[PDB]
Formats: C-alpha cells, structure tokens, sequence
RNA sequence: CAGUCCCUCCCGCUCGGGAGGAGGCACUCUGGGGGGACUGCCGGCGAUAAGCCGGAGGAAGGGGCGGGCGACGGUAGGUCAGUAUGCCCCGAAACCCCCGGGCUACACGCGCGCUACAAUGGGCGGGACAAUGGGACCCGACCUCGAAAGGGGAAGGGAAUCCCCUAAACCCGCCCUCAGUUCGGAUCGCGGGCUGCAACUCGCCCGCGUGAAGCUGGAAUCCCUAGUACCCGCGUGUCAUCAUCGCGC
C-alpha cells in the first residue's frame, strides 16, 4: 500500500479499563514519528498490550476518555 | 554389513517381494486373490505384488518375534469392518492367506517349526534377508 | 486464584518466637528443625509455613514494628 | 572409553539413553534412526546434534531405547536425553547454556503429565456436562 | 520421492523449516511484529509448547505451529481410523495437530512451487496484511452506547490474521478441487498479495472501513 | 536343604511392613541363608461405582481403590527351620503362602 | 488401449461406461463392486483400466460368465444366490432374475399370511426394531430399493 | 548385546551391524520411606502491617497442580418398587405356578448421543509406537481345518514372571481422480456360525447380491478455560446374549 502516514506511539502508562464489554483498555501514548513527537495522548487500545509497546496510530487527532477509578 | 534392522521398510519390502518372485519357489495359488481375501476390501486387486508383500512380511515378523502364531500374524495387519451406524469394531485378517503363506516359505525351507511348538527362521531364511538388506543398504548411501 | 496464610499456622510461629526469640534464626532450614521438635508435626506442609513465618517476624523485629 | 547413561521424559515416553565413544551410532530400540517413516519428527532429535555440531556427532556412539507411545512422543524423548548426554560429555556450560537459550525442552521434563477422568453427570469427556434445552 | 525426502532430512538438519525452508531468508522489516513472531527460532512446528501458560506465552509459538491450531480447529464428536474411517478429522481438523501439520507442508510444498520464493517469506508477509488495523467493538462504558475506534494491538493482529486466512480456506475447501493443502496455499499467496481474491483480506479492508465510519 | 518361598500379599501397607521386616530379622542369624524381602505390585483394584440410588441429577460418582500389596521372600532352610520364623504375630488379614522345593 | 469407445453394451444391451470397469459393472444389477473382479480375473483383462477400450471380443467372454457363474468356477457363498428356495444348487442374478426373485419371495408371504410380508406392504423394518420416532419430519426410509 | 573375558546363528566392503544363552543388577520399573517450595531472598505498589505484581537461582512456585472433603436447612424435590418402617388395603385373590405374548407396538413431537455429507479422501502394502486393567466351566500361547465367523487339538497362568494384545491416530510408496459417486450405509433376498430348552416377535457377526435419505442445515440453543478443549483408539463393570451406554486409560 500507500502509508497514509504512520504516526508511530508507544505506551507510556496504561491507566485502567474502559467499555462495558471491557474490551478496550486505556492507556497513554507518547509519539516517535517524523511529523508531531512528544505528543501525549490517551488511546483506546483493544487487546493484550504491555507497557512499552508500539501502536500505529491511524489518526493523530483523536484523545476520547473518561476516567473512574480505584478507590 | 546390514540386517532388515536397518533397512526402511518400504524399500525392504518391493526388493524381498521381487526376489520372492525370482527364486522362484514361492508363488500364489489362484484361490487367494480370488476371493479368499482379507476381511473387507473395496476392490480386490489382481497383483503378484499383494501375495508377495503378504509373505515378505511374514518372514520380516518370524525373524523379529520367537513363537509367532497364525492368530498373530492375523490379528497384527490392522483394519476394520462396518457395524453401521454403530462405530466400527477392529476385527482381523484371513486364516487363509497366512496359513498358506507359512507353508509355502516352509516347503521353501525358509521357516521351520520348532519342537517347542511355535514358529522360527531357518539359517536359509534368514539368510535371504541379510543379504538383500545389504544390497538395500548399499543403494541408500548412493542416492541424494 | 488468592492467597492467604491460614491463622492457625500464623499462631504457632508468634507463641513460637516469644518463647524461645534466640533459638531463631533468619535460615528457614533452622528454623524448621526447631520447629520440628517444639511442636507436633501433624504433616510436613505445614512444619515449613511455620517456619518460613518464623524467619520474617525475625526480620520485622529488627525494624522495631512486629506485628 | 566410557559409559555415561543418562535420561530424557517428556509426557511418559521415557528415553533410557547411553553414550560412549565410537564412530557415529544413532540407535532407536535396536535400529537405525533411518526406519522411522516420519520425517517431521526426525528433525526434532537432529536439532541438539546440529547445534553441538557434528564433530562429536561422529566421536560418540549415542544408543537410545524410547519406550514411550507417541511417534512425536519418542522424538520428544530422544532430543532432551541427547541433549543432557552431550552436555555430560564435554562438560561445559557453553553447551548447557546454549540449549537453554534455544528452547528448554531439550533439558526440562513438565510439572505435569495428565489429569484423570472426572465422574461426570453422566457424559464423557473430563470436563463436560449433560447439554440442556430445559428452558 | 523417499530419496527426496531422505535430502529433506539432511538439508533440515543443516537449519532448514520441513526439511527445506531456510529461515534465514526472511526477517521482519517491521518492528511491530518483531517479539510477535517466530521467524527468527527452529525448525519443527510440532513443539507442544505449552504456550497461553502466562501472559503472553502464547507469543513464542512458532508462526506454523499456531497456523496447524488455528487450521486445526473444526472438530465435532466423530471418530476416525485407518478402516473405513474419518470426519472425524475434518476440512480442518475434527483432529491432529499431527495430521494438520501435513497441509501446512503440502501447502508448503505447492506455494514454493509457483511463487519459487521461501513460502514462510510469503505466509509471514501475508500474516501482516491480513491483520485489520482498525475495528469497532460496539463498546458501550458507563451504559452509554458507542459503536467506537479501537486501534487493534499486535498481537491481536496476528490472531485476527491467522484465523481469517484459515477461515476462507474452509469456504472454497468445500466440497471442491482445493485440498485446503491446495485452498490454503492459494489463499497464502494472496493474502500476502492484497489481492482481491482473499477472504480473509476482504474482512481486513471492510471491518477497517466499517470501524472509519463508526469511529 | 529346601528353598523355600515365602509370598505376603497384605490389604494395607501399615501390616506388610512389619511382616517384611520381622521375618528378615528373625531369618538372618540361624542356619538360613535368605534373600532380601522384595516388593511386589499392589494390583490396585478399581470398582468404579454410582452413588446415588437415583441416577437422577448430576451425579459424584465414587472412585473406590483397594490396594493388594505383594511381598516375596527366598529362604534356604529346612522345614523345621521355617516354622520357627513363622511364629510371628501377623497382622489380621496378612496371606501368607509357601512353596517348598529341593 | 483396445479400440476407444465411449459407449460399449455388455449384459445385454444395458450401457457401459467410460468410468472404470468395475465400477460400470456395480452400475448393472445384480453384478456388484466385488463381482465385477472375480469375473474380470477369469475374463482376463485389467481391473484398473477405464471401460471401452474393449474390442467386440472382449464383451462375448463377460456374458458366459454371468449366465453360469458356477461352471466357470466362483465359490458358492461368494455366487449371487446359493441353495435357491429349496432345491436349486446356485444360480445367478441379473436386472431380470433379481427383481424377481425378491418380489416371488415377498408374494410368497403375503399368501402364506406371515408377519414378515404384512410387515414390509405397512412400510416398517421387520428386525431393525425401532419404527417409534425415526423417519422423522415426514422422512421415509422408502423401503425396497431405488429412488434416483 | 547398559558393561563384558565367553558362546551359537546370519551378514560383510573384514572395517563393522543384529538376535540367543552364559553373565550382570546398571537402567526402565515396583512399593516403602525420606528431602524439596516457604513470599525464604530481591525490587515495586501498599499504613514500614495484611496482600498484589515483578525479578534470580531452580526440576517445579507465590491457593504449583488434580480429586476426596459440602453447615444449619429448603424445594413438603427424588426413592415406601433396594432395604428398614407408621397406616391402610388384598386374601382361590391386588396371592400363587405355568406357557405364550407384552416392555422391542407407530401418523407423529422432543431430549440426549453415535455415525455423517469425501481428496486435510479410500483401497493395497509396509513399517514405528502405549496405558489403565481384566483372566478358572476363565483369558486363552501355538498347531491344524474352515473363506470367515468359528471349530478340533493343546502349553502356560489363581498372576511384575503367561494370556487377552492387535494400539488407533502416524508416515511412505503404489492404484484411484471429486460424482450423490469407488461417498454414505438404510432396506431387502440368500448362504452360514455362536449361546441358550429356545434368538419369528426380538441377538450379533461373515460372505454375495441390493444399495435409501443426506452434498453442510431457520428460529433458537448447549459445553468448556490447558496437558484441558479439540482429536484417536484401548480396557473395565454389568456380564451368555442386546453397548451408538456408564466408569476409567
């Protein structure tokens, strides 16, 4: 293909759990790519992930989120 | 330098069924293949091959046990027949093709029964099958 | 799933320490031996956890906070 | 020479394994390695061979009886038994350690084997109950 | 045929996959799939590995190994021998992982046969393009109901990709001339390929594309 | 001299051991010469059995074990000689069987 | 090869195939896959040989042998029909003599009144049990023999 | 043919491969007893406690792992048709003996399973592999007759020492070449064996001939979390015989 372009992240800290499924879990996001860097975003992943993985983010503008908690 | 230890079978097995044809004391009666055969079979095949390879491993199977039966030998080829819906049982050979198959080698002087009353090799037999082990042998080295 | 240390073996090992504190060590395999002779041995799992309790509350009382 | 015998399990095929010096024997309960029909699982057993390399191949006459009922089951055996016969042998740790990094069937059995058939409410399979439609 | 196999033996040896697959030939480009995949280990699919024991044991799975399991999969109450005998054993497996194993081989065997190229180069290529990037979960949190973006990880890629590829070779593997051996090994070379004629890449575009709406 | 072959098979492996052990004892200083006490399988008997009278439900069906465990002893003695070992106590329930051969 | 044909007649002029001998022969009742080989053996010719790539001649030698299995040689549990209602010795069956040798049989046991005969005319397996539930959803088994 | 001075056979390119018996208890194993795993150590979170994650060494780990183990009670749950037992009823009968029939009837409807819709395939042939167990009117070596089912003759075994016994899946080479078929095995004709006084009703198995529906299944719905699931065969109880069952490997 074409790439589109590849905004390349890993994650720095995955925060807790979203969906009522559960399916996704959030986690935090600093960026490695040419174009932006350093950004920090807070991604919906779905699946196993670890901290330190690499994610290709598909749009750089995004950031959904909603918080809540252990006690 | 071999013994039918160290030869794969299916090499061991066409080379002692053409030798078998060859020498030429062992043969087929026309009754067996007829329809004296073995269990079930979808089709029946007409092949010098099939009587062959049934008595070339007989002789592989005299060799490698002491006392080895009819029921044994029999019993030891595997395969099935139907039952219906109800799955199918294991069941066993024929009588016929072996009892036949072990007399015809011992005519040929390959096997003999012992006093013990069982069934062993002659120095004959078991001599034919080193040597065409050795010739096996000595052609799996050559070829890549 | 979860863990957690039964209170009948967390029982033995305190009255086990405040007996005889200077006859405990922090080798579980000394510990274990004593242990063996203070008390009943009803089986062998259970010598072990009391032992291996004995040679924490050992380090615990170094600190100057037991309990 | 010498007579070093050793063992291998995985899953109850059970390797009773002997090496001593010679020119290149590979023995499975008295033949070649040749006659088994598989080749798949050949290429297990040659793995610890090759990575050793086969200059000791060659130097050491490895017999091995593998009672065990898998076709996979023997290769399974075999290859953590060479694996420890050859690790004896030279002695050192840069076969064990080798090995180690490579996979860790070639030197560790499992913690378990199998699990018992269970009573079950009538129906087989260990884990498994009578299906329902009662609703 | 038995001599060649017997050089299959010997080449294996030597570090070759099934006898004649050097592993070497390939690496992963991407650094993505890099821990996420088996490229760089041995020879024998077969392995019993007993991965799925911690968190992501399941990722040192050889890439075959998890194919002949994924490939495996359908399989329902029916027995099978050597007899008259099944079905039991599937288009994929009412079975063995050591008869699956067989059809990876063939399948192997007839993809190197066209392609001429290391058919793990080409499966490996066509794992990472049969992966969708991008799915929707209808995710509802906090009772809400959203139909959201969720950037797929790794090593759900993978998953998504192996079973996708598996999943269509089933479908043309009914009752027609693909041998999943055959329907599988036309499938490998496509996948990799992105070409239109993949099952498995169709879902790859069209669940990315559902989930751009959606997003 | 006869040899003389002493079997103990035994329910429960609390009574075997005394026998076993007991009869060496006794055995090795005196004109007998013996081999050692050696062990024989339990054949471990399974009756694999329904609980409930019912059939009725789910079902927890009993897995039952009786363990026969064999012990086999050689004695090189003289007849007399054998039921001076032989009188022993015994554990309930402890078979014991002899051979007797030249 | 022996002379291509796609269509040849044997057993009369029923048809023969292009599929393989044999199984061409299973095909033409009362002649069955094993039947098919016996003859074959004393006919003298390739069992595994597509069928038509057979002269005229060939033909000639296969209808001897069904008209008297037994002169020629076959077994007599390995024949059609051995010890045939009480006083033949053997004979053989074909599309004509098989059709009627069943339908005699089951004339036979309406008249003499058995159970056997009413129970085949009502539809239902006479030793095969069960009639209870099975056949389900307006199924039949069709009983005797041939709906394709 | 661990290791072997010996010994008998075969084979040989004389280098060397394999089997028997001496011999030898190494090994596998049997069953009896002992150690080892406890957050003990190390780091992070946490009240420096309790616990949770993570790391090293290690054969194994943080309920290691898998069973037995199930309170007080309820559904007036389930069994007086296994036994025990209050009450009521029956007394040429609601008893008792007997033969035969009935439980195995079917236009249908459902639950729970088995086999199955073929090339990831069959046939044919060869060759490598197991375990739990069960075995005295019982398992039956082996030999012989029979196509087989089975029969005749007969060794050993009341058991680590014999027998059922062959593992099946596996693979290799060969024939075959995607059809309602060489699928699938219903149905029916005939021949025959076996137990029992006897298998029409209403037994299984062999062989020939026959050769059905079915070519991937709506709504809806069930199981299960790892050496399990999926998948393959093997034994056992009961027991002559009906197993597509139940328990177990």
């Amino acid at each position: 293909m074409a790439e589109d372009e590849g905004y390349p992240a890993e994650v720095i800290e995955i925060i807790g759990r979203t969906g009522t499924t559960g399916d996704v879990t959030q986690v935090k996001v600093r960026i490695l790519e040419g174009r932006d860097k350093g950004r920090v975003i807070r991604r919906n992943v779905r699946g196993p992930v670890r901290i330190g993985d690499i994610l290709i983010l598909r749009e750089t503008e995004r950031e959904a989120r909603e918080i809540k908690s252990r006690r | 330098m071999a013994t039918v230890y160290d030869v794969p079978g299916d090499l061991l097995v066409e080379r002692v069924a053409q030798r078998l044809k060859e020498i030429p004391e062992i043969k087929p009666p026309e009754w067996a293949p007829f329809v004296k055969t073995g269990r079930h079979k979808e089709r029946l095949p007409e092949q010098e091959d099939w009587w062959y390879y049934r008595v070339a491993s007989i002789l592989r199977r005299v060799y490698l046990d002491g006392p080895v039966g009819i029921e044994r030998l029999r019993t030891y080829y595997g395969g099935r027949k139907n039952r219906g819906h109800a799955p199918e049982k294991f069941y066993k050979a024929g009588g016929s093709i072996i009892r036949k198959a072990l007399q015809q080698l011992e005519a040929a002087g390959f096997v003999e029964k012992v006093p013990g009353k069982g069934r062993v090799i002659t120095p004959k037999g078991r001599s034919f099958l080193d040597k065409i082990a050795t010739e096996l042998k000595k052609e799996l080295e050559e070829i890549i | 799933m979860g863990k957690i240390r039964q209170g009948f073996i967390k029982r033995v090992a305190r009255e086990l320490v405040n007996k005889y504190p200077n006859e405990f060590t922090t080798d579980f395999e000394h510990n274990k031996k004593k242990v063996q002779e203070l008390t009943n041995v009803t089986s062998k799992k259970i010598r072990n956890r009391i032992a291996g309790y004995v040679t924490k509350l050992v380090r615990m009382k170094m600190e100057g906070k037991i309990l | 020479m010498r007579i070093i015998q050793t063992t291998g399990k995985r899953k109850t095929a059970i390797a009773r394994a002997v090496i001593r010096e010679g020119k290149g024997r590979v023995r499975i309960n008295g033949k070649p390695v040749e006659i088994i029909e598989p080749e798949i699982a050949r290429f297990t057993i040659l793995e610890p061979l090759i990575l050793a390399g086969e200059e000791i191949w060659n130097s050491v006459d490895i017999d091995v009886k593998v009672e065990g009922g898998g076709f996979m089951g023997q290769a399974e055996a075999a290859r953590m038994a060479i694996a420890r016969a050859l690790v004896e042998w030279t002695g050192d740790m840069s076969l064990k350690e080798k090995f180690m990094k490579y996979d860790r069937t070639m030197l560790v059995g499992d913690p378990r084997r199998t699990e018992p058939h269970k009573p079950n409410r009538s129906t087989k399979g260990p884990r498994a109950k009578r299906q329902k439609s009662y609703r | 045929m038995a001599k060649p196999l017997n050089e299959r033996f010997f080449i294996p040896h030597e570090i070759k996959v099934m006898g004649r697959w050097s592993t070497e030939d390939v690496e992963v480009r991407d650094p993505s799939l890099k821990p996420y995949i088996n490229l760089e280990p041995r020879l024998l699919p077969h392995t019993h590995g007993r991965h799925a024991k911690k968190h992501f044991g399941k990722a040192n799975v050889h890439i075959v190994e998890r194919l002949i399991n994924k490939i495996m999969r359908s399989g329902g109450s029916h027995y099978k021998v050597a007899g008259h005998f099944m079905r039991r054993e599937h288009r994929s497996l009412n079975s063995k992982k050591v008869k699956a194993y067989e059809v990876v081989k063939e399948a192997f065997k007839i993809i190197e046969q066209r392609t001429g190229k290391n058919p793990i180069q080409v499966l490996v290529w066509a794992i990472e393009n049969a992966a969708p990037r991008e799915d929707t979960t209808s995710v509802m949190f906090g009772g809400i109901r959203y139909h959201v973006a969720v950037d797929i990880s790794p090593m759900r890629r993978l998953d998504v990709a192996l079973r996708n590829i598996a999943l269509g070779a089933s479908a043309k593997c009914y009752r027609n001339k693909m041998s999943f051996a055959e329907a599988l090994a036309e499938e490998i070379i496509l996948a990799a390929n992105k070409d239109p004629k993949s099952y498995a890449y169709s879902k790859k575009l069209e669940i990315e594309r559902i989930a751009e709406s959606s997003r | 001299m006869q040899k003389a072959r002493i079997k103990i098979a035994s329910t429960n492996v609390r009574s075997l051991d005394e026998v076993a052990n007991q009869i060496k004892q006794i055995a090795e200083r005196t004109g007998v010469r013996m081999s050692g006490p050696i062990p024989l399988p339990t054949k471990r008997i399974r009756i694999t059995t329904r609980k409930s009278p019912d059939g009725e439900g789910s079902a927890t069906f009993d897995r039952w074990e009786l363990r026969v465990h064999k012990r086999l002893i050689d004695i090189e003695a003289d007849e007399r000689a054998m039921r001076q070992i032989m009188r022993i106590r015994v554990p309930e329930d402890v078979t014991i069987e002899i051979e007797l051969i030249s | 090869m022996a002379n291509f044909r796609h269509i040849v007649r044997v057993a009369g002029v029923d048809l023969d195939g292009n599929k393989q001998l044999r199984w061409a022969l299973t095909a033409i009742k009362g002649i069955g896959i094993n039947f098919a080989t016996m003859v074959c053996r004393v006919a003298g010719l390739d069992p595994f040989m597509k069928a038509g790539y057979l002269t005229d001649e060939q033909v000639k030698k296969i209808e001897e042998i069904l008209a008297d299995p037994v002169a020629h040689g076959i077994p007599r549990w390995a024949v059609n029909r051995p010890k045939d209602y009480e006083t033949g010795r053997d004979l053989h069956l074909i599309t004509a003599k098989l059709d009627m040798a069943i339908r005699e049989d089951i004339m036979r046991l309406r008249r003499i009144r058995a159970y056997r005969g009413i129970r085949h005319e009502l539809g239902l397996p006479v030793r095969g049990q069960r009639t209870r539930s099975n056949f389900r959803r307006g199924q039949t088994v069709g009983v005797s023999r041939k709906k394709k």
